[PDB]
């Protein structure tokens, strides 16, 4: 989380972006950020993971 | 590093040193002109655990 995107795209040029990056943009939930997800599997869905 | 995904494991990494016979680029040539590198280097679980 932070205040402000074009800090936010500062902050993500030393930082990895290997699983990508969600933004929100329409109402966030406790401000404006973005989302990280790590590389965890799920597995409740049998054909594929 | 790559937790379980199969299609995000890396098989090779290989160098360019030349070209291969009348192309200029090297994002053309490097496909086909490369040098795998790479060496495996055993351990001791026991010692490990």
């Amino acid at each position: 989380y932070s205040d402000t995107y074009e800090v936010l795209d500062r902050f993500f040029w030393t930082h990895d972006s290997s699983a990508g990056v969600l933004v929100h943009y329409d109402k966030p939930t406790n401000g404006n950020h973005y989302i990280l997800g790590t590389l965890t599997q799920m597995v409740s869905a049998p054909p594929h993971i | 590093y790559v937790r379980l995904d199969r299609d995000r494991v890396p098989t090779m990494v290989g160098v360019t040193r030349q070209s291969r016979d009348t192309i200029t680029q090297p994002a053309l040539s490097l496909s086909t002109t490369n040098t795998t590198v790479g060496v495996p280097l055993a351990l001791d679980a026991r010692a490990i655990t």
